[PDB]
Protein backbone atom coordinates (compact mmCIF):
# COMPACT_ATOMS: atom_id res chain seq x y z
CA UNK A 1 0.00 0.00 0.00
CA UNK A 2 3.08 2.27 0.51
CA UNK A 3 2.30 4.81 3.31
CA UNK A 4 5.85 6.05 2.51
CA UNK A 5 4.97 9.65 1.50
CA UNK A 6 1.65 10.90 0.09
CA UNK A 7 2.75 14.08 -1.77
CA UNK A 8 -0.27 16.33 -1.14
CA UNK A 9 -1.44 18.29 -4.16
CA UNK A 10 -1.33 15.52 -6.76
CA UNK A 11 -3.10 12.71 -4.86
CA UNK A 12 -5.47 14.77 -2.70
CA UNK A 13 -8.48 12.67 -3.74
CA UNK A 14 -6.50 9.44 -3.33
CA UNK A 15 -6.22 8.44 -6.98
CA UNK A 16 -7.78 9.34 -10.33
CA UNK A 17 -6.69 6.90 -13.05
CA UNK A 18 -5.94 3.74 -11.07
CA UNK A 19 -2.91 1.91 -9.69
CA UNK A 20 -3.99 -1.75 -9.82
CA UNK A 21 -6.98 -4.05 -9.47
CA UNK A 22 -6.77 -7.68 -8.35
CA UNK A 23 -9.47 -10.14 -9.41
CA UNK A 24 -10.61 -13.00 -7.17
CA UNK A 25 -12.90 -15.55 -8.87
CA UNK A 26 -14.11 -18.92 -7.52
CA UNK A 27 -13.29 -22.31 -9.15
CA UNK A 28 -16.28 -24.70 -9.54
CA UNK A 29 -16.54 -28.50 -10.24
CA UNK A 30 -17.11 -28.30 -14.04
CA UNK A 31 -16.69 -30.65 -17.06
CA UNK A 32 -14.11 -29.08 -19.43
CA UNK A 33 -13.62 -30.49 -22.97
CA UNK A 34 -9.95 -29.52 -23.47
CA UNK A 35 -8.50 -29.28 -26.99
CA UNK A 36 -4.80 -30.14 -27.09
CA UNK A 37 -2.60 -29.02 -29.97
CA UNK A 38 0.11 -31.00 -31.76
CA UNK A 39 2.65 -29.38 -29.42
CA UNK A 40 0.60 -30.31 -26.35
CA UNK A 41 -0.87 -26.91 -25.47
CA UNK A 42 -4.54 -26.16 -24.81
CA UNK A 43 -6.09 -23.83 -27.39
CA UNK A 44 -9.73 -23.70 -26.26
CA UNK A 45 -12.13 -25.19 -23.72
CA UNK A 46 -15.87 -25.85 -23.45
CA UNK A 47 -17.97 -25.78 -20.26
CA UNK A 48 -21.24 -27.70 -20.50
CA UNK A 49 -23.00 -25.67 -17.80
CA UNK B 1 1.07 -34.99 -22.68
CA UNK B 2 -1.53 -35.19 -25.43
CA UNK B 3 -0.87 -34.49 -29.11
CA UNK B 4 -3.89 -33.17 -31.04
CA UNK B 5 -6.52 -35.07 -29.06
CA UNK B 6 -9.79 -34.17 -27.35
CA UNK B 7 -9.91 -34.94 -23.62
CA UNK B 8 -12.71 -34.42 -21.11
CA UNK B 9 -11.78 -33.83 -17.47
CA UNK B 10 -13.89 -33.41 -14.31
CA UNK B 11 -11.99 -31.03 -11.98
CA UNK B 12 -12.59 -27.52 -10.48
CA UNK B 13 -12.20 -24.86 -13.23
CA UNK B 14 -13.43 -21.23 -13.50
CA UNK B 15 -16.77 -21.13 -15.45
CA UNK B 16 -16.73 -18.86 -18.56
CA UNK B 17 -18.51 -15.44 -18.66
CA UNK B 18 -19.25 -15.26 -14.89
CA UNK B 19 -19.03 -12.54 -12.17
CA UNK B 20 -15.46 -11.81 -10.91
CA UNK B 21 -15.00 -9.42 -7.91
CA UNK B 22 -12.53 -6.71 -9.15
CA UNK B 23 -11.34 -5.19 -5.87
CA UNK B 24 -9.48 -1.86 -6.27
CA UNK B 25 -6.82 -1.59 -3.54
CA UNK B 26 -4.39 1.35 -3.06
CA UNK B 27 -3.60 4.22 -0.66
CA UNK B 28 -6.76 6.42 -0.54
CA UNK B 29 -5.93 9.88 0.90
CA UNK B 30 -9.31 10.88 2.43
CA UNK B 31 -10.92 14.35 2.34
CA UNK B 32 -10.22 14.58 6.11
CA UNK B 33 -6.71 13.16 5.49
CA UNK B 34 -6.80 9.65 6.94
CA UNK B 35 -5.33 7.18 4.45
CA UNK B 36 -7.20 3.85 3.84
CA UNK B 37 -7.88 1.38 0.86
CA UNK B 38 -10.23 -1.57 -0.05
CA UNK B 39 -9.42 -4.09 2.75
CA UNK B 40 -11.62 -6.87 4.28
CA UNK B 41 -11.09 -10.71 4.18
CA UNK B 42 -12.01 -12.72 0.98
CA UNK B 43 -13.12 -16.36 1.56
CA UNK B 44 -11.34 -19.26 -0.34
CA UNK B 45 -14.28 -21.59 -1.21
CA UNK B 46 -12.05 -24.09 -3.11
CA UNK B 47 -10.05 -21.94 -5.53
CA UNK B 48 -9.09 -18.45 -6.67
CA UNK B 49 -8.32 -17.05 -10.11
CA UNK B 50 -6.11 -14.24 -8.63
CA UNK C 1 9.68 -49.05 -14.64
CA UNK C 2 10.55 -45.33 -14.95
CA UNK C 3 9.46 -43.17 -11.98
CA UNK C 4 6.72 -45.73 -11.50
CA UNK C 5 5.49 -45.94 -15.10
CA UNK C 6 5.66 -49.77 -15.12
CA UNK C 7 5.01 -51.41 -18.53
CA UNK C 8 6.50 -53.58 -21.31
CA UNK C 9 7.46 -52.23 -24.72
CA UNK C 10 9.96 -51.09 -27.37
CA UNK C 11 11.40 -47.72 -26.28
CA UNK C 12 12.28 -45.78 -29.55
CA UNK C 13 13.37 -42.13 -30.23
CA UNK C 14 10.46 -39.64 -30.52
CA UNK C 15 9.64 -36.25 -32.07
CA UNK C 16 7.34 -35.52 -29.13
CA UNK C 17 8.57 -32.11 -28.01
CA UNK C 18 6.86 -32.31 -24.58
CA UNK C 19 5.86 -29.00 -23.00
CA UNK C 20 8.58 -28.32 -20.40
CA UNK C 21 6.82 -29.71 -17.27
CA UNK C 22 5.13 -33.05 -18.03
CA UNK C 23 6.26 -36.70 -17.57
CA UNK C 24 3.55 -39.42 -17.94
CA UNK C 25 2.35 -38.95 -21.56
CA UNK C 26 -0.89 -40.85 -22.42
CA UNK C 27 -3.20 -41.20 -25.49
CA UNK C 28 -6.93 -40.78 -26.35
CA UNK C 29 -7.54 -44.54 -25.87
CA UNK C 30 -5.66 -43.86 -22.57
CA UNK C 31 -2.54 -45.88 -23.48
CA UNK C 32 0.65 -44.74 -21.67
CA UNK C 33 2.72 -43.89 -24.77
CA UNK C 34 5.69 -41.51 -24.79
CA UNK C 35 7.56 -41.32 -21.43
CA UNK C 36 10.29 -38.76 -20.70
CA UNK C 37 13.59 -40.03 -19.45
CA UNK C 38 13.50 -39.46 -15.68
CA UNK C 39 17.24 -38.74 -15.70
CA UNK C 40 17.76 -36.89 -18.98
CA UNK C 41 15.31 -34.86 -21.07
CA UNK C 42 14.81 -37.46 -23.81
CA UNK C 43 11.36 -38.73 -24.82
CA UNK C 44 11.06 -42.39 -25.84
CA UNK C 45 7.70 -43.40 -27.31
CA UNK C 46 6.63 -46.94 -26.40
CA UNK C 47 5.17 -49.52 -28.79
CA UNK C 48 3.47 -52.92 -28.40
CA UNK C 49 5.85 -55.82 -27.78
CA UNK C 50 5.38 -57.25 -31.28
Amino acid sequence: LHRSYLTPGDSSSGWTAGAAAYYVGYLQPRTFLLKYNENGTITDAVDCA
Amino acid sequence: FRSSVLHSTQDLFLPFFSNVTWFHAIHVSGTNGTKRFDNPVLPFNDGVYF
Amino acid sequence: NFNGLTGTGVLTESNKKFLPFQQFGRDIADTTDAVRDPQTLEILDITPCS
